[PDB]
């Protein structure tokens, strides 16, 4: 998730800080968007694998 | 106050206990002085180290 923040042009170390935070209060499909720059739900997004 | 006499066997036995008594006099004394004391030996780093870094993940803000 980092080598994506840098390879986008945003700044990795605010999106994984917050992201990281994210994760501690229980959403486990929330990841960061090439798209806009914020933390957004890849589940809903429809991004799968 | 007090006083406290040592007969023992011979002198290198005795001598040793008349600093031994007063070490750990101190540590007694020290602990029953500063009235609020905390656990040491490495107990006090030990549990900070696990809830502040709980703590971080609350805040973000970089």
């Amino acid at each position: 998730p980092r080598q994506l923040c840098d390879n986008a042009g945003f700044d990795a170390t605010n999106i994984l800080n917050k992201l990281r935070a994210r994760h501690a209060q229980g959403g486990t499909w929330y990841g960061v968007d090439i798209n806009n720059e914020d933390i957004a739900d890849n589940f809903e997004a429809f991004v799968w694998e | 106050s007090a006083s406290i006499i040592l007969r023992g066997a011979n002198d290198f036995m005795c001598d040793e206990m008349e600093r031994s008594l007063h070490d750990a006099l101190c540590v007694v004394k020290r602990v029953l002085e500063s009235k609020s004391v905390v656990p040491g030996g490495g107990a006090v780093e030990a549990a900070l180290s696990i809830y502040l870094e709980n703590y971080a993940t609350s805040m973000g803000s970089r």
